[PDB]
């Protein structure tokens, strides 16, 4: 070592709540711990040094603590913009060849808002897609909170292939999210079709969006 | 106080980049860690290596990358990184990051100075640039208020692909999705807008630096 | 004109 281990592995809390992320340091280190904040697609950013000192702009609510191979990064009164992945790690050079640099494993907190459902959006494929051979549906939901379910179906009948979700980061301000779903056909496949369909399913809730090739 | 990285992009296999870390606006009356850090796609950070910035110019290593990784002072803002013998498992965004050295012990011990980060791909795969097709709902549909267009960038490589859209001037109501991968292997990404009916068309302009190849494509209800 | 190093560690 020092290997530096985190737990747990992911948080989850609602706005204005806490929560506790623990570092275990293989062997003892003293204060030399260093917390991140990462959010999806952007730099690492600097909490907080030797274990409890608070960096330039960060918020108060934000407590480092700890010593030797125990210490915790402790968020209060949590918001939206909390939501991310926080790293520990090392940070120590005492001679040429006694240094560590290693960071921990991550622990990611999503950050649990007030509930929205979903509108959702579906965009037959543009007109110059079929003559590559292939044709990419897309359907997205906007600005939805907690999490849902996609299912795509082709003249009433589920998909289950050709199909990839992506997700954009929670909402620094409301903690919602946005989600691109794509379904993709050879145009033989599509042009033998009529309804193409995409059904958000968030809890007891759905919404429901098709068109009818030939009507676009 | 700012860095910036360069010099990644596509390599095969076997092969060799050196990535550039270039430093703007700082002073040379402290002396500090350079450092840079890796973070493949959905992992964690991964440390490299650092090297101090007083003349002794002594560096520090991870085990796993002494032997294939070197770390140099090129010049007073310029640190450089040569990666060699690289696999897939080299694949990942490189961070350049600054912090205090310990000084009295009342310094800022850790990495407070980050770069955006450049993005290495070690793959066989040769580059291959974007087709971009344009989002806009059926027009079979009643035309509402407003619409949300888009365009689907769809089968390049290797990673990224940046979105803007009227040339950085429109950003509002802009989502812009991370990239997904097909199972062939080629990435693809959506982005949508939400504008008002009564307005111009807007363009999407979708930059591939692997294929040095900017595509625009102007959409409309 | 050399950086400083941070102590032992205490333990």
């Amino acid at each position: 070592g020092p290997v530096l281990t985190q737990t747990p592995p992911s948080a989850s809390e609602p706005v204005g709540g806490t929560v506790t992320i623990k570092c275990q340091a293989s062997q003892a280190i003293d204060e030399y711990l260093g917390w991140y904040q990462q959010k999806p697609g952007q730099r690492p950013k600097l909490l907080m040094y030797y274990a409890s000192t608070l960096a330039s702009g960060v918020p108060s609510r934000f407590k480092g603590s700890g010593s030797g191979t125990q210490f915790t990064l402790t968020i209060s009164d949590l918001e939206c913009a909390d939501a991310a992945t926080y790293y520990c790690q090392n940070y120590y050079v005492g001679s040429s060849t006694n240094y560590a640099f290693t960071f921990g494993g991550g622990t990611e907190v999503v950050v649990k808002g007030d509930p929205v459902a979903p509108t959702v959006l579906i965009f037959p494929p543009a007109a110059d897609q079929v003559a590559t051979g292939t044709v990419t549906i897309v359907c997205v939901a906007n600005k939805y909170f907690p999490d849902v379910t996609v299912t795509w179906e082709v003249d009433g009948t589920t998909q289950t292939t050709g199909i990839e979700n992506s997700k954009t980061p929670q909402n620094s301000a409301d903690c919602t999210y946005n989600l691109s779903s794509t379904l993709t056909l050879t145009s033989t496949q599509y042009n033998s079709h009529k309804e193409y369909t995409c059904k958000v399913t968030q809890g007891t809730t759905s919404v429901v969006q098709s068109f009818n090739r030939g009507d676009c | 106080q700012s860095l910036e990285e360069s010099g990644g992009g596509p390599v095969k296999p076997g092969g060799t980049l050196t990535l550039t870390c270039k430093a703007s606006g700082i002073d040379f009356s402290s002396f500090y860690y350079m450092c840079w850090v890796r973070q493949a796609p959905g992992k964690g950070l991964e440390w490299i290596a650092c090297i101090v910035t007083d003349i002794t110019g002594e560096s520090y290593y991870a085990t796993w990358a002494k032997g294939r990784f070197a770390i140099s002072k090129t010049s007073s803002t310029t640190v450089t990184l040569q990666m060699t013998s690289l696999t897939a498992a080299d694949t990942a965004t490189y961070f350049c990051a600054r912090g205090d050295t310990y000084g009295y012990g009342d310094t800022v011990y850790a990495l407070n100075l980050w770069g955006p980060g450049t993005l290495v791909t070690v793959s066989s795969g040769q580059p291959k640039a974007p087709s971009v097709f344009p989002l806009a709902p059926c027009c079979g549909d009643t035309p509402s208020s407003t619409v949300t267009l888009g365009c689907l960038v769809k089968g390049y490589l290797p990673e990224p692909v940046t979105v803007t859209w009227n040339s950085g001037t429109l950003t509002n109501g802009v989502r812009t999705f991370p990239s997904v991968r097909q199972s062939s292997g080629l990435y693809s990404l959506s982005s949508v807008v939400s504008v008002t009916s009564s307005s111009q068309p807007v363009t999407c302009n979708v930059a591939h630096p692997a294929t040095n190849t900017k595509v625009d494509k102007t959409v409309a209800p | 004109g050399k950086a400083m190093y941070a102590p032992p560690i205490r333990g």
